[PDB]
């Protein structure tokens, strides 16, 4: 999901993108005693296959002259052990799960105060998982205002 | 009215000069290489676009924007200064090297809070280069002994090269996440001594200048001469042998005399080897 | 310089000096105390300038100063343990002990 | 996912999937909502009700590092391939290694909710694991957590346990899951319950 | 001054690189264009220009114009002596009358009048 979400990369319309293909995870080359011990994390290496395209030029969508298969490495991960555990310097960590508001629309009121009169002001506001928020708040003279952040 | 931060207004700034085309370009500076000094703000004045977008690539290492397109504005007068149209070469190939080999060494510079020199830092960036295209190799993290496997230099010099790329930690920094606990309340201060070691030695100073005057007076003036502790300088044997006693041999006679009876004097109060020495 | 391992430490005795073996490691199965020696850790220094005070009292006992501190690891105050595990870690390429 | 099904139910949407990013009719439908509301017709949600509360979890936060470390990436990427060449170079250097390492590695090894197992017990080990916090990044912090999620919900029940939490500055921040208390597809902590038939 | 008389400069940098600031005076401005080095060789210093050399006259009637040519020596001097060399010439010629055109558009958008002095009869050039 990640990857097909962020790649394909294309250049600056420079007729050349780098799309994904797939990626493979590596054996740990030590097992979560021996990097206990050695105080080293507990990871395994993900060798993705990438793939450079050239798109020609007079070809916007034509085909392209150099395609370029090549497994390539990044990162190292650390492997969840068998009971819910990481190993990260030596250590042994324990991530915690969070509690965290639903995205979506969210309709809030005010019931404060805040008006020197106790009128109540209703506002949505829009949460995405990742992107810019928006609110629409009403004013105290029936006004309705939106803000974006 | 523009919002007042530095980087709008300069970035609005630059834009009030027409780009110079290549004749153009050579007429301005055939006014400015002889002495006319609006050609050389006409000319530096209009490729400050150039700088920005040279600097621009430069970013997010230490320095920040801003201080990098000022750094490059210094090669770019230095570019004007040193141009030459004779070559019917255009402006931007020339300046590019001028501007990009100042900001580099601007980088090279003004990053480390510990001024590394040019060449240890070209010689860092040939090791970490060699490292990123040794990770595609083996998968991992390649070590000291890689890259020194890969360039053939030896493994203490490459460890000392990756040694002095340590990344100075802050202090102010708190420690363990919660904001209570930075490098100040950890470190301690190593060099002045607390009360104990300084009563202790001045309680010492005071003891030892009671056993001398324990001592008689030919034994101890030798003493204190040759170690230039009771008010009196550090003297060699030759030199109070010319100053006091003038047989050396009995200088160093009565020396071992006065230790042999100090030695007496300080075990007679338990202090033993052991005890001084543990 | 490099800091050593072994275990002659200058400025402490034999009564330290004991538990350790010959390579500077202490043994597995020592019943080590609060400020015992574990691990005998030379540090070499340079520019002593020593004050006449000291230069008098190594003069008296006939002792010789020291290039090297110590800077070996203790057991901290007031824990009182047995020694399991020693677990000697080294950089390739330098030669291990006997220990390791 | 997610936050489009919310929104589709949340505005009487008969679909429960569509488009991640917003349209005209959404933003419309929002505003048209929001009137109502101000109306009469229609009722405002609240924070600590649990069907408005989602569970992160390791693979949650940490595939969102990974998107963290793939846009440097990208960035780096479109760098080097309109910049200088096309070239017949392969895709070997164009990818640095360190970033990406660098990301999930700050994550896993300190975050907020990177946090040592606790292990003096075996109760410890599980009650640290089964932990429900909501502190970290896109979460509320000590400081201005006022008394509503401080607080124990009619919603809770089967899902977070009501009395474990540590006492202190964060009571009820760290809420501990119930035993039975399951979790969604979305995320949501579903409860098991047996059906009553017709008698 | 006593004219707009300072918008005009403004627009005479605008035109490029022809304007002598400092050789400027009251109701008489400069203009000289370097063109053509003498030698490649030397220092940029040291590289004397062939190229022509104007001043001015300001009426707010006509502006007026006595062009001259030669070269600019290493002491910052212009002296009238052509040297007989057919393309150098066309160059110089063809890079005064670019000029000579601009100008002459500059101050019909100023609406004045471009006539040349008395001794203007005397220059080699077509205008």
């Amino acid at each position: 999901a990640a990857f097909r979400s962020v790649f394909p990369i294309q250049s600056y319309s420079g007729n050349s993108e780098l799309q994904y293909v797939s990626y493979r995870l590596g054996e740990p080359v030590f097992d979560v005693q021996e990097c206990q011990i050695r105080g080293v994390t507990y990871s395994a290496p993900l060798r993705v296959k990438l793939r450079l395209v050239i798109y020609e030029r007079e070809a916007p969508e034509g085909t392209v002259k150099d395609i370029k298969e090549q497994e390539v490495y990044m990162g190292e991960i650390p492997l969840m052990t068998d009971n819910g555990t990481f190993v990260i310097n030596g250590t042994e960590r324990v991530i915690v799960s969070q509690l965290h508001r639903s995205p979506g629309v969210f309709f809030d009121s005010d019931k404060g105060k805040t008006h020197s009169s106790g009128k109540v002001l209703y506002n949505a506001r829009i949460i995405p998982y990742r992107g810019s928020w928006l609110d629409f708040e009403f004013d105290p003279k029936d006004n309705l205002f939106v803000r974006i952040d | 009215q523009r919002v007042l931060d530095a980087t709008q207004l300069y970035l609005g700034e630059i834009g009030y000069s027409p780009l110079l085309t290549a004749e153009e370009e050579v007429y301005f500076a055939r006014r400015a290489l002889r002495g006319d000094v609006a050609s050389r703000r006409r000319m530096i004045e209009s490729n400050l676009r150039l700088v920005v977008k040279i600097a621009r690539r430069y970013g997010n290492r230490g320095l920040a924007l801003l201080d990098l397109i000022e750094e490059g504005n210094l090669g770019l007068i230095r570019a004007v200064e040193k141009f030459d149209p004779e070559r019917g070469f255009r402006f931007s190939t020339y300046a590019t090297w001028w501007i990009r080999q100042t900001i580099e060494r601007a980088i090279m510079n003004q990053t480390r809070t510990i001024r590394l020199p040019i060449h240890i830092v070209k010689e860092l960036n040939v090791y970490l280069r060699t490292a990123r295209e040794l990770s595609h190799k083996l998968d991992h993290e390649p070590s000291a002994e890689e890259i020194a496997e890969q360039l053939d230099k030896p493994v203490d010099d490459v460890s000392r090269m990756l040694r002095l790329n340590e990344r100075i930690t802050s202090v102010d920094t708190p420690l363990g996440g919660d904001s209570e606990k930075a490098l100040l309340d950890i470190l301690a201060d190593e060099k002045e001594n607390g009360p104990e070691d300084t009563t202790q030695d001045d309680d010492m100073k005071q003891s030892i200048v009671k056993w001398l005057f324990e001592l008689n007076a030919k034994q101890r003036e030798v003493l204190a001469r040759r170690f230039g502790l009771l008010g009196y300088e550090a003297a060699t044997l030759e030199d109070v042998g010319r100053e006091i006693g003038l047989t050396r041999e009995r200088v160093r006679q009565i020396q071992v005399e006065g230790l042999r009876r100090l030695r007496e004097i300080l075990q007679t109060q338990g202090l033993n080897i052991e005890a001084l020495f543990r | 310089g490099p800091e050593e391992i072994t275990a002659d430490i200058p400025n402490v005795g034999e009564a330290a000096l004991s538990k350790l073996d010959e390579s500077g490691i202490v043994y597995i199965g020592a019943e080590v105390t609060g400020g015992d020696i574990l691990v005998g850790k030379v540090t070499p220094k340079g520019e002593t300038q020593l004050t006449p005070e000291e230069k008098l009292l190594r003069a008296i006992f006939g002792e010789k100063a020291s290039d090297v501190k110590d800077s070996s690891l203790r057991v901290p105050n007031g824990v009182s343990g047995t020694v399991i595990d020693v677990q000697v870690f080294t950089r390739d390429g330098v030669e291990k002990d006997k220990r390791a | 996912a997610v936050g489009r099904m919310k929104f589709n139910r949340s505005l009487l949407r008969e679909e429960i999937e569509g488009s991640g990013i917003l349209s005209k009719d959404d933003i419309i439908d929002v505003m048209k909502k929001l009137i109502d509301i101000r109306n009469g017709k229609g009722e405002v949600d609240d924070i600590d009700h649990l069907g408005n509360r989602r569970i992160r979890s390791v693979g949650e936060m940490a595939e969102n590092q990974f998107r963290v470390g793939l846009v440097r990436v990208e960035r780096a990427v479109k760098e080097r391939l309109s910049l200088g060449d096309l070239d017949t170079l392969m895709p070997q250097d164009m990818i640095n290694a360190k970033p990406i390492s660098a990301a999930v590695k700050e994550f896993f090894g300190s975050s907020q909710l990177s946090q040592f197992m606790d292990q003096n017990n075996p109760l410890s080990e599980i009650t640290h694991k089964r932990r429900i916090s909501a502190l970290g990044p896109g979460g509320l912090t000590r400081e201005r957590a006022g008394f509503e999620v401080r607080d124990v919900h009619p919603t809770h029940y089967g899902r977070v346990c009501p009395i474990e939490t540590p006492e202190g500055p964060n009571i009820g921040l760290i809420n501990s899951l119930s035993v039975y208390a399951q979790t969604n597809e979305y995320g949501f902590l579903e409860t098991p319950y047996r059906k009553v038939t017709d008698g | 001054s006593g004219h707009p008389k300072s918008r005009l400069i403004k627009k005479f940098t605008a035109l490029g690189p022809y304007i002598r600031e400092g050789q400027c005076e009251d109701n008489r401005f400069f203009f000289d264009c370097l063109a053509v080095c003498v030698n490649v060789k030397p220092a940029p210093e040291k590289r004397e220009f062939w190229g022509w050399w104007m001043e001015l006259e300001a009426q707010e009637k006509r502006f007026t114009y006595r062009y001259q040519f030669g070269l600019f020596d290493k002491e910052g001097n212009w002296t009238v002596v052509p040297i007989n060399e057919t393309e150098v010439v066309e160059r110089l010629e063809y890079t005064l009358r670019e000029f000579h055109e601009k100008l002459r558009d500059l101050l019909i958008s100023m609406e004045l009048a471009l006539e040349p002095s008395d001794d203007f009869n005397d220059e080699p050039v077509k205008l």
